[PDB]
């Protein structure tokens, strides 16, 4: 029932999966 | 750990006042590693700049626990190739016939596994090739050319790059891949692959506080890769709140939940930097000035930070993710 659709500006944050830290980090306004 | 998020974020806000509109990717422990890298060779104020400037607090940590710390995290290049492709490297490219201290050079070939190559800065034209070469066969050709244009006294030149790709526990079917809108504003929009996933159970939380959403898809190997959608016009109202405590709330409120569609573009992108303004207004002045002390390095006051250039890219398809950068300061006379 709940959609989630990226067709506007979005965040990427690549993370560890039981650790806190930021291995990469991303903002993409326009994925052209 | 806490440090490099506090790093990361600070990074973050600056390198969007410079171009608020642009795409923003960018590798905070490869801009880190070379930082504490440079801190090898560097006394006084240059030395305690750079650490509070990478945001360690010098109060609580020495400096040869920092070091260790690096040391420690590189050392997991052990990599377990199971859907998992890992690779970090650091280098130097000292003048051919410079002297540097032996302790410099052991400290960096043992604590950052750094390597010692003569180059010839006079001839260019090859100076040139030989890092874009280095850099290329790391990143596997992703980046192929973080160096542009390059000086003859340049004295030396360190390297840091990092490469990763992997595969996503959920893949994505390249059959319900079709071009749709991606709207860069509210009345204006492109047409851009876009991939799709049906009842799928993934971690989820809906922020109403900062008016978006949050969801996690997992790579096979230990790491995660983290999606935020603000609501239309509420990416600054994101931006500002993007901070340590943020990405734990968000982390901790993420709950199991079906989502009966996922929309992801396929898409792939990459920036280039001149870091100095940014480490400027994080603090980094003395190593760019006339008062630069990197007399580790040499045991005179005679090198000073040129330029800091990092170049970071990040593709995203059906089956995975690959993503590099890399990070270079150039070292010139003083």
């Amino acid at each position: 029932r709940t959609i989630v659709r990226f067709n506007r500006p979005f965040l990427m944050i690549i993370v560890p999966t039981d650790t806190q830290n930021i291995f990469f980090m991303s903002k993409v306004t326009n994925p052209k | 750990a806490s440090a490099n998020v506090d790093f990361a974020f600070s990074l973050y806000k600056q390198l969007v006042l410079k171009a608020p509109d642009k795409n923003v990717i960018f590798s905070p422990l490869s801009i880190s590693t070379a930082l504490a890298f440079l801190s090898l060779g560097a006394h006084n104020t240059t030395l305690t700049e750079i650490l509070k400037g990478l945001k360690f607090n010098l109060t609580e940590t020495s400096e040869a626990e920092i070091h260790q710390s690096f040391q420690h995290l590189l050392r997991t290049l052990n990599q377990s190739s199971d859907e998992l492709q890992l690779s970090m490297g650091n280098a130097m490219f000292v003048k051919e016939q410079l002297s540097l201290l032996d302790r410099f050079t052991e400290d960096a070939k043992r604590l950052y596994g750094s390597e010692a190559f003569a180059t010839d800065f006079q001839d260019s034209a090859a100076a040139k090739k030989l890092i874009n070469d280095y850099v290329k066969n790391g990143t596997r050709g992703k980046i192929t050319d973080l160096i542009k244009d390059l000086d003859s006294q340049t004295m030396m030149v360190l390297v840091n790059y990092i490469f990763f790709k992997a595969k996503w526990e959920m893949p994505f079917d390249p059959q319900d891949t079709h071009q749709s809108r991606f709207y860069l504003s509210k009345k204006k929009w492109v047409m851009v692959p876009m991939m799709s996933l049906h009842h799928l159970t993934i971690p989820y939380f809906r922020d109403e506080e900062l008016s978006c959403t949050v969801v996690e898809l997992k790579y096979t190997g230990n790491a995660s890769a983290l999606f935020i959608l603000p609501d239309q016009d509420k990416m600054e109202e994101v931006e500002a709140m993007l901070l340590p405590e943020t990405l734990k709330r968000w982390r901790d409120s993420l709950e199991f939940r079906e989502i009966g569609e996922l929309y992801l573009p396929k898409f792939s992108i990459s920036r280039d930097y001149n870091l100095n303004d940014i480490l400027l207004q994080l603090g980094i002045e003395e190593a760019f000035t006339s008062k630069a002390d990197l007399s580790g390095i040499t045991g005179a006051r005679n090198l000073a930070v040129s330029q800091v250039v990092h170049k970071a890219v990040l593709d995203v398809f059906e089956e995975g993710t690959e993503r590099s950068a890399a990070t270079a300061v150039k070292i010139t006379l003083l």
